[PDB]
Order: structure tokens, then sequence, then C-alpha cells
């Protein structure tokens, strides 16, 4: 329905939202632990 | 397109 697409919408926005600051900060901390 | 494929399976469903 037309409220079924804007949940979608929103739910994959925030989706998009905390996969994009999961994946900053592992990676982050992965070239962190590089240490010598 | 697997998305909108439960919306026009329910468009073709509902109707």
């Amino acid at each position: 329905l037309s409220t079924r697409i804007i949940g979608g919408i929103w739910w994959f926005f925030t989706l998009i939202i905390i996969s994009s600051y999961t994946a900053n900060l592992a990676a982050f901390l992965t070239v962190e632990r590089m240490e010598s | 397109l697997a998305y909108l494929g439960v919306s026009v399976v329910l468009f073709v469903i509902a109707r």
C-alpha cells in the first residue's frame, strides 16, 4: 500500500544509517589495531 | 525488484 512503501523507505533509510556507521566505526577500529 | 515484488503481489492479491 501507500503506507507500506513509506515505512520501507524510512526503515531502509535508518538501516542505511546504522549500517554506514557500523562499518565506519568497525573499519576505524580495524585500521586502529594495525599497531606496530 | 525484490521489494516491489511483494507490492505487486499484494496489488494482484488484494484485488
